[PDB]
């Protein structure tokens, strides 16, 4: 028996299952400007579901999204990765965390730790600590603990970085 | 049980069938060109087989002046189909895309709520 | 003078009724007029007049144009001089309203009175067309001066009840100046 | 809200400058960009193009900044018939089921940055055919909008306090700033 | 922290801790009138009358409620139900 | 130039109707109350 | 005093226009005063307080059913005819 | 070639889809794809009740304000036998002309930014401002007045309206004549003008022709004068009838219509009743602020006649009077409810638009451009 | 004197009486019914299948000429037997006058098209055809003129919903203006506007 | 003058009673257009009124706004009781006019604040109507 958090009937899951409806999920999709992050803000937007929706870079990048859900189902908040701060104001009325965060190449403000390892268990543990009933991450398939390059030296410090990352989350 | 009415494009049930074959038969011929004129994401033979889904989902009706009716509605759809009038998403929506399937079972929509 | 192709009545007016001159000094002055573009001489000196006319750009937002004092813009909810505010609840300007923009819902407060609990207007869905300050019988909701309240998100155009009371306390001055010199034409 | 300063308040406060940034960063390469997106801002700003997309009614008031007394000229506003060579489309009018991909179809055409105004009750919320078989509810589920223009017919000033609007979001865009924080 | 979340308005609504319905006002402020009705209607003192009935009007004569006459027999304040002002009987 | 037909017709292919409003709505036939 | 260049454009104008020109634009002294005394609206025929009965000035209620015309003829008897006068539009 | 004038293309009125079929610059066919701009207006007035369904009128023919609320106010003034003042009739019949001139300004620039001088556009509606700045202060909105209503008007006339009325028409005709001495006469608008879109007299009365298009061609009909209505019996005019029935008979009839309603302003100007402005049957018509906050049957009448309509009697009508565009019409059928059972709307930009087919055979690109240039239509009416 | 009441135009309604009694003699076939309304409006209620042999009279004769056809419009009935009725309004010049044709029409039964008579009925036709359903035999070419073009169903019948049975909403995945159910932000509030108390008794017996 | 010789003097009045040259250069800048006109009104937000009937209708009254702030004004700049001497609605000032309420509950002028972290955002305003049975008690 799973029981409810806080049983406010304004708050359970009402409706047929279109837009003005709502499910009872308010989703916090990090990273959700991104080419999953569409699919699954749209996935999201058409049954129900408020989102948070935290962006990162410029306003123009993200409001794109408003048309996946109805009106009031789709919010914006400004954060920077290394602030936990904002993350902890992005999380604190959220049940449903999805982290898309992820990066295929190394920048000069983040690495591949900072984006995967670090960004992701840092987000993980602002989640546990907000409260957030389910989390959701996205990894590699091939992950390995001490995977061996093929043809580039250098290469996998990717599916490294995940792994770590999906070891710390 | 019986009234006299005027008969509208047809006065026998063969007649309707046989021009009901024709807007198959002219559907069918017109599948590919609407492949081929539209960017959808359906093929062919999907087109093929939602065109005899929609067939066999009015197969059901008896009625000469109801037949003939859906006859000149699919006619009607269908020169709208040649001359491109119709778009990608209304060609599209014979198939019901960015929708949801519902259950059928009781403990599902009683979960669910419907 | 040319003569008339048509017979013109009393009541009409008949253009383009004039027959074509065949007289040596009409037909020179045409063809004058064609060859040497004299009516486009004509059609360029009252262009180029125009210049040297004022200018009736009226420079947004220093200087405004002209508006009425029954004019219709932002609803607003007034309130009583003591300061109860005016809305009874009584519906019919929702009962009134074309697009039924407007939510009222009522109960009774603690004192006994009559006031609302939710008084909520679409301005998305709102056509400002004021038959909800006709239809108002005390002097509750009212047309606003302010026309100045774009929107950056489509959710800040709903107007609540406190949005309203907002607006009537902001724009009470310019909404009571109108109603006092608005009030014997309605 | 916030009450409007007072003179005697205001007279105390130091000017705002034309930067929203402020000249106040750290890093010279920091500051660089701030300058760079500045002067990005002010190009963007200083000339925005609005397509000629007039649905309905609201039109006939977008004409009418068009018209000699309120002037769009003089705020670098000039309408461009084709959707390529256009910052911004203008949704004046009503949106129905039928003007859905064309509308769609004219916004996927026209290049990024893209900022659309809707004009109009009909254009966003749906207005006095929101009950209707054949309107979309608003344009607001079709092309994202960043100003909403309220009145059923905008008043040519309301319409352009929008574009004002759109001239300050647009002078308050950050992209190198955030290129150099990604 | 910011006190214009948890502040209740003159309907008696406010959005609890455990809501969802609060993140709407993480980046947006929440509109609470501080002018409530109740306590500006009980500022006013009492109206004395020695006549038996009494009309109000609200104000001025077209821009007020329309009029009503209050019979002030029953020791007490008579309430206006229009506009909210007492009316009492020495 | 008339046909012989049936009296009862069943229009609900013609209309507009989808299948998921046809095959689980039902309809009262009713005087409305005095108030 | 009104906004106007000197009279050297002026008469350029005036020439190049044609005729003689009157200001296109308004001014506040060639303009109606925008604050004004209040207007009384006068009483129409029925504001008078004796004679006056709605029964004998109803509009809703003397409208009638249509008249059958093939049975008013039948009823009542118990140069071709036009639909109305000639009008000549050529 | 297959070709869409699609609703983006500015010589379409922006709902216009003309699937267009061409061989070299002449158009072979042209099939018109409207109801890009269908609102469902028939199916959501009968939900609400007359003065609700009032403001529809002012969003169909959108160039055409006062002319529209006068047609379906003489239609429920018809239906419930109601005769308005006469400062009333001369109220819209003002208002009508005023009208009359915003639709013909509104023609003459669309017209000319079609063909290509774009000049007359701005310094016409300059003066179109002006006169949405004289509805403002009549009504409070500059276009959708909603003041037209059935039983009169909504409110009076503020004081010194006429003042400001009669200074710009004495300043309008200077206005006019600098209009027409780059537009009329100059041979690249008469060549964009003339033999162009030739509509004959059997044309226009077998295929639903009304109002200018019924007089490009020679017909005498003018619904103001056959079938007077609202004071334009007590008005004198004349009335603009062209020969050749192109473009430019069409335009100089259109400005020959700005021309004439001068004088009818004039005449409304001249003389007009001091009076009242609504019909005194409180059951059709709201009472004065004052009498409702003052007596019982008035708030009671106001009570009732802002919660459900005026009831009207059961019964058909259909009136129709001289649009700007040609014959607006309304078909109202009253089941004797607070609702009308039927609003039925004739624009004249359907009938206008129906023989696009036939006159857009055998004509070149910038001749079909000139076409819809000269057809006057606005298609909020004609997808109704 | 009544001033708010409106007087009727007797040279309007005596030659309209005996117009109507004339139509009536001249076609007893297809004419079953002339009546003079209220606001002096004259009406000609014919059979279906004379649509049109009586506009073609009143097109065509010298004692009416009814050259114009302002507009044809369909009422949804749907208590009668024959739910549609279509009202053809025609003008006449030269006599300055005009007159109503109505006649009755089910879905499944078809109407002869006027576009032979008047060609306004080419596009008119098609209007009804698109918010009803009443097919138009012999017809140029009878489409869908004003709703969508994957619109099913006729929206200005009454026992049609008012905000329709489906919605459209852009779909990023699939790229397009993709088609849902209906689902409403906020309901339409029905409102309950009707009079408990008789205000006609001149329309009380009117049925039969 | 026939010429136009004396409008030049008239700019260089301009010039000397906007406060110099640099003070004319930056009135240029910031306001659109040069012009001389009686001071009519001082907000209490540090705007300032100006009338003058040379110019025609439309134009004849100007806002400036309060000098703290510059690039950052818009059309809500303007209070209530000055909204309707710029609109042309009444011909009075605040200053001249005592029609005006000057209530004790008169809300100060605020800005259109959209756009920004302290915008409007809605919310329901009744409370919950049905109420839950609690376990205990
Ligand atoms: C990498 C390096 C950076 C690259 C990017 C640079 C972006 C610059 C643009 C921008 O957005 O700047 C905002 C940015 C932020 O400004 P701010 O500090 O927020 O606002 C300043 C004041 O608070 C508010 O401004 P203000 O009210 O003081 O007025 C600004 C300006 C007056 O405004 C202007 O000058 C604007 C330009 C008008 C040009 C008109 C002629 C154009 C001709 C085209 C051909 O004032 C002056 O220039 C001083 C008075 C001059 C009197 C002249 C009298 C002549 C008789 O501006 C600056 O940082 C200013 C300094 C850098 C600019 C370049 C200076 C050196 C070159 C000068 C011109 C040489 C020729
Ligand atoms: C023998 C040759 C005789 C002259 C032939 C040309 C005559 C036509 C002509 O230029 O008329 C303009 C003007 C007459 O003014 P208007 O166009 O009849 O009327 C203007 C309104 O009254 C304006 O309204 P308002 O009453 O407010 O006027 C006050 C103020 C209004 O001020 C503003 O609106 C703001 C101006 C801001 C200027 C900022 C930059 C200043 C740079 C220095 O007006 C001005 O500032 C007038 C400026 C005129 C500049 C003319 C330049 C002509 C160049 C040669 C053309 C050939 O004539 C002159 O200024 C003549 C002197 C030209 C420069 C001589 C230098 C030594
Ligand atoms: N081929 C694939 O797509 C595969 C993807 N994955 C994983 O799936 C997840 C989603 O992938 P996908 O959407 O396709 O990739 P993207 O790079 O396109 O999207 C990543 C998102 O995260 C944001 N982001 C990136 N770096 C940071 C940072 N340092 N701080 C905050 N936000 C940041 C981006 O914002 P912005 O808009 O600024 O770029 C963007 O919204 C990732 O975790 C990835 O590792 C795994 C296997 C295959
Ligand atoms: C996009 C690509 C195409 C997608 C599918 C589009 C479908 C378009 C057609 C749908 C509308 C129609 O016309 S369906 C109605 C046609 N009528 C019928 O199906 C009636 C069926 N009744 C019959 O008697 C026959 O026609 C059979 C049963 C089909 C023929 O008889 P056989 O002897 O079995
Ligand atoms: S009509 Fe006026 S008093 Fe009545 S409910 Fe509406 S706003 Fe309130
Ligand atoms: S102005 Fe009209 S649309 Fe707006 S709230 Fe009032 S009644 Fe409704
Ligand atoms: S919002 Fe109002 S003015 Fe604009 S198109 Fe709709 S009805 Fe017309
Ligand atoms: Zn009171």
């Amino acid at each position: 028996p799973r029981p409810l958090k806080t049983t406010n009937p304004a708050a359970m899951k009402r409706g047929t299952g279109g837009r003005s409806s709502f499910n009872g999920i308010v989703a916090t999709v990090f990273g959700a400007t991104g080419f999953v992050g569409r699919y699954v803000c749209n996935k999201l937007g058409k049954s129900g579901t408020q989102m948070i929706l935290p962006y990162r870079g410029d306003d123009s990048d993200v409001i794109r999204l408003k048309v996946t859900g109805d009106l009031g189902q789709v919010l914006f908040h400004f954060y920077n990765l290394e602030d936990p701060a904002s993350i902890r104001d992005a999380v604190k009325h959220s049940n449903v965390v999805i982290n898309l965060v992820g990066r295929d190449f190394e920048t000069k403000n983040f690495k591949f730790k900072d984006v995967h390892v670090n960004g992701a268990e840092r987000i993980a543990r602002i989640a546990r600590e907000a409260g957030v009933e389910r989390l959701i991450h996205l990894s590699s398939l091939n992950v390995e603990a001490n995977p061996k390059d093929l043809y580039v030296k250098g290469g996998s410090e990717w599916l490294k970085s995940k792994y770590e990352g999906e070891l710390r989350v | 049980a019986v009234q006299q009415v005027r008969p509208i494009l047809s006065v026998d049930r063969e007649e309707a069938r046989k021009r009901a074959l024709n807007l198959y038969k002219a559907w069918y011929r017109q599948i590919p060109y609407i492949v081929m004129d539209y960017d959808i994401p359906m093929t062919v033979e999907q087109c093929r087989d939602k065109l005899r889904e929609e067939f066999v989902k009015h197969r059901n009706v008896t009625d000469i002046r109801v037949i003939d009716m859906l006859v000149i509605k699919g006619q009607m759809e269908l020169k709208e189909s040649v001359e491109i009038w119709k778009q990608k998403g209304h060609i599209m929506r014979y198939w019901k895309e960015s929708q949801d399937p519902k259950p059928t079972d009781f403990l599902s929509k009683f979960i669910q709520g419907v | 003078e040319p003569k008339d192709i048509v017979e013109v009545p009393k009541g009409y007016v008949y253009v383009n009724n004039k027959e074509l001159s065949m007289e040596f000094a009409d037909i020179t002055d045409r063809a004058a007029s064609t060859m040497f573009f004299g009516e486009l001489l004509r059609g360029f000196a009252v262009t180029l007049a125009h210049i040297f006319k004022e200018p009736a750009t009226i420079n947004y937002p220093f200087e405004k144009g002209p508006l009425s004092p029954r004019f219709r813009g932002e609803h607003a909810l007034r309130r009583y001089p003591s300061g109860e505010e005016r809305c009874i609840a009584c519906k019919l300007c929702e009962a009134i309203c074309p697009a039924q923009a407007i939510t009222i819902e009522a109960e009774e407060r603690a004192d006994g009175s009559r006031r609302t609990t939710r008084y909520d207007i679409d301005m998305t869905k709102c056509i400002y067309c004021g038959f909800c300050q006709e239809a108002c019988p005390v002097d509750a909701i009212v047309e606003g001066p302010n026309f100045e309240f774009s929107t950056e998100t489509h959710e800040e155009l709903l107007y609540n009840k406190e949005k309203l009371l907002c607006n009537g306390d902001k724009w009470e001055s310019e909404i009571a100046s109108n109603l006092q010199a608005d009030h014997l034409y309605r | 809200q916030q009450t409007l300063p007072v003179a005697e308040v205001a007279q105390n406060l130091p000017k705002k400058g034309y930067s929203p940034f402020g000249t106040k960063q750290s890093s010279v390469a920091e500051w660089s960009l701030a300058r760079l997106d500045d002067l990005l801002n002010w190009g963007r700003k200083g000339s925005i193009w609005p397509l000629t997309f007039g649905l309905a009614c609201c039109a006939v008031e977008m004409m009418h900044i068009a018209a000699p007394r309120y002037d769009m000229d003089r705020y670098g506003v000039v309408f461009r018939a084709s959707p390529r060579q256009a910052d911004v489309i203008i949704v004046a009018g009503t949106l129905t089921n039928k003007m859905a991909p064309a509308l769609r179809k004219v916004y996927d055409q026209m290049p990024e940055p893209r900022w659309v105004i809707s004009m109009g009750s009909c254009a966003n919320g749906g207005g006095y055919y929101h009950y209707s078989y054949s309107v979309v509810r608003g344009c607001d589920r079709i092309i994202p909008v960043d100003i909403y223009v309220p009145g059923c017919p905008p008043t040519a000033e309301a319409l352009m306090y929008g574009v004002l609007q759109l001239q300050k979001k647009v002078k308050r865009m950050k992209t190198l700033q955030m290129w150099y924080r990604k | 922290c910011r006190g214009d979340i948890e502040k209740v308005t003159h309907t008696g609504q406010v959005f609890d801790k455990e809501d969802y319905r609060n993140a709407r006002f993480v980046n947006a402020k929440r509109y609470v009138n501080e002018n409530w009705g109740i306590k500006l209607i009980e500022e006013v003192p009492p109206k004395e009358c020695t006549e038996r009935v009494v009309f109000c009007d609200g104000g001025d004569g077209p821009l007020g409620h329309p009029k009503v006459y209050i019979n002030l027999d029953k020791p007490g304040n008579h309430i206006c139900g229009y506009c909210g002002l007492r009316f009492v009987k020495k | 130039g008339k046909i012989t037909v049936p009296t009862a017709v069943n229009l609900s292919p013609i209309s507009g109707v989808p299948e998921e409003h046809i095959r689980e709505r039902r309809v009262r036939i009713h005087i409305p109350p005095k108030n | 005093l009104r906004r106007d260049v000197s009279p050297l454009i002026q008469r350029i104008r005036a020439f190049l226009l044609g005729r003689e020109h009157n200001l296109a634009l308004r001014f506040e002294d060639g303009l109606a005063d925008r604050t004004q005394p209040q207007p009384e609206i006068p009483d129409g025929p029925s504001h008078l307080l004796s004679a006056n009965y709605y029964c004998q000035r109803d509009g809703r209620r003397e409208v009638l059913p249509p008249i059958d015309l093939v049975e008013q003829q039948k009823q009542l008897a118990a140069k071709l005819p036009t639909p109305g006068k000639v009008y000549a539009w050529d | 070639l297959t070709l869409n004038f699609g609703p983006q293309h500015p010589a379409a009125h922006g709902v216009l889809r003309l699937v267009l079929e061409l061989d070299g610059e002449t158009v072979m066919r042209a099939d018109p794809h409207i109801g890009l701009l269908h609102r469902g207006t028939e199916k959501l007035i009968e939900y609400k009740t007359y003065t609700q369904a009032l403001p529809y009128f002012d969003r169909l023919d959108y160039v055409s304000m006062m002319c529209n609320e006068q047609c379906y106010s003489l239609a429920v003034e018809k239906l419930l036998n109601i005769d308005v003042p006469l400062r009333a009739k001369y109220i819209r019949t003002l208002f009508a002309e005023i009208t009359r001139i915003l639709n013909h300004i509104m023609a003459v620039g669309t017209h000319a930014l079609d063909v290509g001088a774009l000049t007359p556009f701005f310094w016409l509606f300059e003066e179109r401002e002006k006169m949405m700045e004289f509805y403002e202060r009549v009504s409070g909105a500059r276009m959708h007045a909603a003041y037209i209503r059935p039983g009169g008007v909504s409110l009076d006339m503020p004081l010194g309206l006429m003042d400001d009325i009669y200074e710009f028409a004495s300043k309008f005709a200077e206005r006019l004549d600098e209009v027409e001495d780059v537009l009329t006469t100059n041979r690249i608008w008469v060549q964009r003008t003339e033999d162009i879109g030739i509509v004959t007299a059997e044309e226009a009365l077998n295929y639903g022709f009304s109002g200018v298009m019924l007089r490009g061609s020679g017909i005498k009909w003018d619904l103001r004068k056959q079938q007077p209505y609202d004071a334009y019996n007590l008005v004198n005019f004349d009335v603009p009838i062209g020969t050749k029935g192109d473009c430019y008979d069409r335009y100089l009839c259109r400005v020959e219509e700005m021309r004439q309603s001068l004088r009818i302003i004039d005449q409304c100007l001249n003389q007009m009743p001091a009076g009242e402005i609504k019909t005194d049957d409180a059951k059709v018509a709201p009472p004065s602020r004052s009498e409702m906050k003052t007596s019982m049957e008035a708030l009671i009448h106001h009570f009732k006649l802002f919660t459900q309509g005026y009831q009207v009697p059961p019964g058909a009508t259909y009136t129709a009077i001289e649009a700007p565009k040609g014959e607006f019409g309304v078909y109202l059928i009253s089941d004797g409810s607070s609702r009308p059972y039927r609003c039925k709307i004739k624009a004249p930009g359907f009938a206008h638009l129906a023989a696009l087919e036939k006159i857009g055979k055998q004509h070149m690109l910038a001749d079909v451009v000139a076409i819809i240039g000269t057809l006057d239509v606005v298609f909020g009416e004609i997808d109704r | 004197d009544k001033p708010t009441v409106r007087q009727p135009d007797a040279v309007a309604r005596s030659h309209l009486s005996d117009f109507g009694r004339y139509v009536a003699e001249c076609l007893p076939k297809y004419v079953q019914k002339v009546q003079l309304t209220a606001g002096d409006e004259l009406e000609v209620l014919i059979a279906p299948e004379g649509v049109v042999p009586v506009l073609q009279f009143l097109k065509d004769h010298h004692q009416a000429q009814f050259t114009n056809l302002v507009d044809i419009a369909g009422v949804d009935v749907p208590c009668r037997k024959n739910r549609f009725e279509v009202v053809y309004n025609l003008l006449s010049l030269r006599y300055n006058s005009r007159i109503r044709v109505k006649t009755y029409t089910d879905e499944l039964t078809p109407l002869d098209s006027a576009c032979e008579v008047h060609k306004a009925a080419n596009w008119y036709e098609r209007e009804i055809w698109d918010m009803y359903g009443v097919f138009f035999a012999n017809h140029p070419d009878l489409r869908r003129i004003l709703t969508d073009y994957g619109f099913e169903g006729h929206p200005q019948r009454r026992d049609f919903p008012l905000s329709g049975y489906v919605e459209l909403r852009y779909d990023d995945e699939k790229k397009r203006v993709v088609c849902e159910p209906l689902e409403l932000a906020q309901e339409f509030r029905k409102f309950d506007l009707s009079a408990p108390w008789e205000q006609f008794p001149n329309f009380r017996n009117a049925n039969p | 003058k026939f010429l136009g010789i004396n409008r030049l003097t008239k700019l260089f009045q301009m010039v000397r009673e906007a406060g110099g040259l640099k003070q004319a250069y930056l009135k240029l800048y910031r306001n659109d257009d040069l012009k001389i006109g009686t001071l009519v009104g001082i907000d209490k937000y540090g705007n300032k009124y100006f009338e003058n009937p040379y110019y025609f209708y439309g134009r004849n009254r100007w806002i400036e706004f309060a000098p703290h702030v510059n690039m950052d004004y818009d059309g809500s700049m303007i209070p209530a009781e000055w909204y309707g001497w710029m609109h042309y609605k009444t011909d009075l000032p605040p200053i001249r006019d005592g029609c005006r309420p000057k209530y004790k509950w008169i809300a100060d002028h605020s800005e259109n604040l959209s756009g920004t972290k302290e915008a409007y955002y809605p919310y329901s305003t009744t409370p919950n109507k049905v109420e839950a049975w609690e376990p205990k008690a």
